[PDB]
């Protein structure tokens, strides 16, 4: 490839990643992270944990 | 798809009740339908 360091911003060598989500039969293994609150006790408060 | 092992260990088939509290729980989710023991043989 034409990696000059004089090429035009069209033609300068430049890093791609692709990402590629796969949903099988088999069970989900990589979920996003959950967020979490803080506790509250002796209240009545709508929970889930 | 879950292969789910239950464990325990008893000191000294023995008579008597014990239950078996779960171990791992794996998430293979691989067909399972043949299965075999495999062991050590210590050279010395
Ligand atoms: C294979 O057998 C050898 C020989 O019996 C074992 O080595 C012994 O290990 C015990 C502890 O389990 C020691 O008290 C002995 O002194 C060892 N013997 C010698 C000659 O070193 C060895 O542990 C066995 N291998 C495995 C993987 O259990």
């Amino acid at each position: 490839y034409g990696f000059r360091p004089t090429y035009g911003v069209g033609h300068q060598p430049y890093r791609v990643v692709v990402l590629s989500f796969e949903l099988l039969h088999a069970p989900a293994t990589v979920c996003g992270p959950k967020k979490s609150t803080n506790l509250v006790k002796n209240k009545c408060v709508n929970f889930n944990f | 798809g879950y292969f789910k092992i239950y464990s325990k260990h008893t000191p000294i088939f023995p008579q008597g009740f014990s239950a078996l509290e779960p171990l791992v729980d794996l998430p293979i989710g691989i067909n399972i339908t043949r299965f075999q023991t495999l062991l050590a043989l210590n050279r010395s």
